[PDB]
């Protein structure tokens, strides 16, 4: 299915690990643009931004990747993942067929604990993956209001990681231009992007 | 100028001067493991000697001295008292066991039986040699022989190579198949261990590590160690990879649990968080002012 | 290869005793002494 909606003001990660308070900061590089079109349902484009409702979700699965040769599974324990056919779907099974050396194995805990937003991209020396977990406040479009992202995971080794498969929404990434509000206590609280309406870039220039 | 008049001159500048230096990281992780192949039950043959490759981790050497006084320690190119600075290419470390004065024989220029026919060592190659004496652990009162050595084999053997091939030697001038009776030998005689022998002849465990350059991955391991830390006193620090001059003071931030770093809005660095420990810590730079010398008219 | 710290400009060394302190005089551990063996006759190419 090609079904439509629309994004809203979702979709910002954080771009440093730096803390400031009560200051606002613009920034550079990838984001995910205001009002755009979501596919509410592929070469991975530049980022993922991969954020189905499931609002029960025991276990679906994660599968990524890019002929027997980047498996991520979110079971309730440990997730193990590793840099290596099957299409899978009291066990697993479905998925034991391509076997590889399959080293890079880490983490500990799943990344699932409503709504799941996470952010893929990919940079030439490191996959940076971004989480955030919202209540729902029954409703089936998406909630308005801002919300952060905190950074999860970036693994040192990676180059081209294209393919992926898990109602879920599915949106792209491009390079653009925001400037971001730092709260007292220093969470971002706001966002205005520079390059939608004549006000919000009068608002960039003026800071 | 020789004179001066009436008025008040900003001559110089004053400051204060860093005393202490401090310096930190994350500890460590996946270090290279060197204690379990200096430290085992069993070391193999002399001919048939394991083989092991290790990289893609942090390394100590500090396990190397918690040991006996080692009888040779004679380690060629790298020096022990700078522990290296790169993380080279690769790292091997071979271990066996030997019989007393042929310690000797392990060098980069030599020659003899173990050194010509066992196990051979180029001249280029460095790394480092150990051998000590371990006869209080594989030395029985009624003759060991788990552990046998090649003495009847021509074609000395070529550097790293070895050669786990029983056969029957044909020394002579007839065919020679199954027994070897007369004119006809069998290689790999056994060594006999007893704790009543004389010095020279007792069992000696050697570990020689040799290692290899110039490819580009791991560069650098380093121990990345770290020191104690002041409070209320103009020092230098050096928290993870960020360095600085200046006063550290416990701060009441509200860090999220994913940065260390901090800014204001000037873009200056007043707090950061430990990376051992996890507490926030304000900068304050150290005093400093300019000095102004009233003096009246000089005549 | 070893002289401890490090070298000043345009200074020559002429004195070879031992490295370290070393368990006394220690004429094994420590005392490992300098001026490695250079040997360069083995043609090994350019
Ligand atoms: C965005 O997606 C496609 C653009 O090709 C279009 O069908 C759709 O109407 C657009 N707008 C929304 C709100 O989805
Ligand atoms: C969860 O998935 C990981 C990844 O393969 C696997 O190693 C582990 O056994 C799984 N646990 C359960 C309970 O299925
Ligand atoms: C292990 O898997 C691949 C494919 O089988 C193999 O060619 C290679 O040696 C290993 N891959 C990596 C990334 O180390
Ligand atoms: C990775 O895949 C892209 C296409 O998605 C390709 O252009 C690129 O050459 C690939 N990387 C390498 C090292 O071949
Ligand atoms: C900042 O954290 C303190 C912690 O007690 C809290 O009382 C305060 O409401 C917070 N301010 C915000 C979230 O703006
Ligand atoms: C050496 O023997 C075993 C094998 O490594 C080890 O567990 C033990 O702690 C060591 N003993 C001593 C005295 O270092
Ligand atoms: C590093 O190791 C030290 C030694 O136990 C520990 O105190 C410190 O918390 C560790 N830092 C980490 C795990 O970030």
């Amino acid at each position: 299915t090609q079904s439509y909606t629309n994004s809203f003001t979702r979709g910002v990660y954080y771009p440093d690990k730096v803390f400031r308070s009560s200051v606002l900061h613009s920034t550079h590089d990838l984001f995910l643009p205001f009002f755009s079109n979501v596919t509410w349902f592929l070469p991975f484009n530049d980022g993922v931004y991969f954020a189905s409702t499931e609002k029960s979700n025991i276990i679906r699965g994660w599968i990524f990747g890019t002929d027997s040769k980047l498996l991520i599974v979110n079971n309730a324990t440990n997730v193990v993942i590793k840099v290596c056919c099957n299409d899978p779907f009291e066990s697993e099974f479905r998925v034991y067929s391509s076997a590889n050396n399959c080293t890079f194995e880490y983490v500990s805990q799943p990344f699932l604990m409503n709504l799941r937003e996470f952010v893929f991209k990919n940079i030439d020396g490191y996959f940076k993956i971004y989480s955030k977990h919202t209540p729902i406040n029954l409703e089936r479009d998406l909630p308005q209001g801002f919300s952060a992202l905190e950074p999860l995971v970036d693994l040192p080794i990676g180059i081209n990681i294209t393919r992926f498969q898990t109602a879920y929404y599915v949106g792209y990434l491009q390079p653009r231009t925001f400037l971001l509000k730092y709260n007292e206590n220093g969470t971002i609280t706001d966002a205005v992007d520079c390059a939608l309406d004549p006000l919000s870039e009068t608002k960039c220039t003026l800071k | 100028s020789f004179t001066v008049e009436k008025g008040i001159y900003q001559t110089s500048n004053f400051r204060v001067q860093p005393t202490e230096s401090i310096v930190r990281f994350p500890n460590i992780t996946n270090l290279c493991p060197f204690h379990e192949v200096f430290n085992a039950t069993t070391f193999a043959s002399v001919y048939a000697w394991n083989r092991k490759r290790i990289s893609n981790c942090v390394a100590d050497y500090s396990v190397i001295y918690n040991f006996a006084p080692f009888f040779a320690f004679k380690c060629y190119g790298v020096s022990p008292t700078k522990l290296n600075d790169l993380c080279f290419t690769n790292v091997y470390a071979d271990s066996f066991v030997i019989r007393g004065n042929e310690v000797s024989q392990i060098a980069p220029g030599q020659t003899g039986n173990i050194a010509d026919y066992n196990y051979k060592l180029p001249d280029d190659f460095t790394g480092c040699v150990i051998a000590w004496n371990s006869n209080k652990l594989d030395s029985k009162p009624s003759g060991n022989y788990n552990y046998l050595y090649r003495l009847l084999r021509k074609s000395k053997l070529k550097p790293f190579e070895r050669d786990i091939s029983t056969e029957i030697y044909q020394a002579g001038n007839k065919p020679c198949n199954g027994v070897a009776g007369p004119n006809c030998y069998s290689p790999l005689q056994s060594y006999g261990f007893r704790p009543t022998y004389g010095v020279g002849h007792q069992p000696y465990r050697v570990v020689v590590l040799s290692f290899e350059l110039l490819h580009a991955p791991a560069t650098v391991c380093g121990p990345k160690k770290s020191t104690n830390l002041v409070k209320n006193k103009c020092v230098n620090f050096n928290f993870n990879g960020l360095t600085g001059t200046g006063v550290l003071t416990e701060s009441n931030k509200k860090f999220l649990p994913f940065q260390q770093f901090g800014r204001d809005i000037a873009d200056t660095t007043d707090a950061v968080r430990d990376p051992q420990t996890l507490e926030i810590l304000d900068i304050t730079p150290c005093s400093f002012g300019g000095v102004s010398v009233i003096t009246p008219g000089t005549n």
